């Protein structure tokens, strides 16, 4: 995260000042690599 | 005549208070030997099938619809 200490935030506050803060949240990034089952051949063939 | 109709009416309760042997036992004799043929036609393909190797779900039969259930 980057949260902004930003001083005495009432006393601005009562200055009456808008306030804006350059800010991140505690995100997350997640990569899955995933195999993949594939076929090649099959012979025994069966009928039902 | 009237004893000639006691004589008529006798015989019809004779007649018809015939004695009725059990039928029901020859039916039966006939059923299970007519399942005893269709059973036992299958003993060819499932002899064969084992023999094969085949699996339960491989051995392909020749049965078809039939009475008795079998």
């Amino acid at each position: 995260r980057r949260p902004v200490s930003n001083g005495n935030f009432q006393q601005r506050v009562k200055a009456g000042d808008i306030v804006v803060a350059p800010y991140t949240s505690d995100g997350k990034i997640t990569v899955k690599l995933v195999a993949g089952q594939k076929d090649i051949s099959s012979t025994p063939d069966y009928d039902y | 005549t009237l004893i000639e109709l006691m004589i008529v009416v006798a015989i019809i309760g004779i007649l018809a208070a015939i004695a009725i042997p059990q039928y029901q036992n020859y039916i039966a004799k006939s059923q299970v030997s007519r399942v005893m043929s269709e059973t036992g036609s299958l003993k060819t393909v499932i002899e064969t099938c084992i023999l094969d190797g085949k699996t339960a779900a491989n051995c392909e039969l020749g049965w078809t619809n039939s009475n008795l259930l079998g």
